[PDB]
């Protein structure tokens, strides 16, 4: 089971951005976080994102996106990659996506975006993992006991952006 | 009873209640926990009588505070802090 984190340049989500995501204050972000695993079964929840100066994802930041699948970002918006009659790029591939509007709130030339995924269960019963849970059901619901239990089996990615300044 | 009123004052290597701080972020690695910082957790060592081991009797919950999106969300975590020891 392998797993990705990717920029596109559109919400039509069809060109991947070459080199180093450039970006500026107002300017939107496209994020598509993949997996390609043997089992069907196997699901995944986009759980936190968060933009940082500091490589590391273990550094706390106050720039949160997404917290706990329910985004805390008023510009996140989800796009649906599993829609009958919609085609998308790579079958064998299951995709989640999300866009933000970037805010100036750094004063460096060079940030990361880091967002760690936690895996869950499709099928009841078949995998030792909790349930998938929508960010619309985690935002009326979701409790510390769940939250610990998908933080047991979590992947973190990282991806660095080039912050340009405009008039 | 194994708790800290007897282990902390009869400081020995039977089985025993030792005292432990843990720091969330820097001990445990749970990033999610905006509150407390850390908390006082506790631990069950000490060598057993006649294949038994020193392990932990009574558990108590600890207060938390997380977020949902922006929601704060208080709430209390069982089974956090050591509070007495047995050997089994």
């Amino acid at each position: 089971a392998t797993f990705n984190m990717e920029l596109y340049n559109t919400d039509l989500f069809l060109v991947p951005s070459p080199g180093v995501f450039s970006v500026a204050e107002n300017e939107h972000v496209y994020v598509e976080v993949s997996v390609t695993k043997a089992d069907q079964d196997l699901g995944f929840a986009i759980q936190t994102c968060f933009l940082s100066p500091y490589s590391n994802p273990d550094r706390m930041s106050d720039y949160t996106i997404i917290e706990n699948i329910c985004p805390k970002d008023d510009s996140v918006k989800f796009y649906s990659s599993k829609r009958v009659h919609f085609p998308i790029p790579h079958a064998e591939v299951d995709k989640k996506r999300f866009s933000f509007l970037f805010k100036s709130v750094f004063n460096t030339s060079l940030l990361f975006l880091h967002c760690e995924l936690t895996l869950c269960s499709r099928k009841k019963g078949s995998l030792k993992l909790p349930r998938c849970v929508t960010p619309d059901d985690a935002c009326t619901s979701l409790d510390a006991t769940m939250i610990w239990t998908m933080m047991q089996n979590k992947k973190t990615f990282t991806k660095p952006l080039a912050v340009v300044l405009q008039h | 009873a194994l708790d800290a009123a007897y282990c902390f004052r009869n400081v020995q290597d039977n089985c025993c209640l030792r005292p432990l701080y843990i720091d969330f972020r820097k001990d445990l690695g749970w990033k999610w926990i905006h509150e407390p910082k850390g908390y006082n957790a506790n631990f069950c060592a000490g060598a057993c009588p006649y294949s038994p081991r020193c392990r932990s009797q009574d558990l108590e919950p600890l207060t938390i505070v997380y977020y949902v999106g922006r929601k704060p969300k208080v709430e209390q975590l069982s089974n956090m802090i050591v509070k007495s020891c047995k050997c089994s």
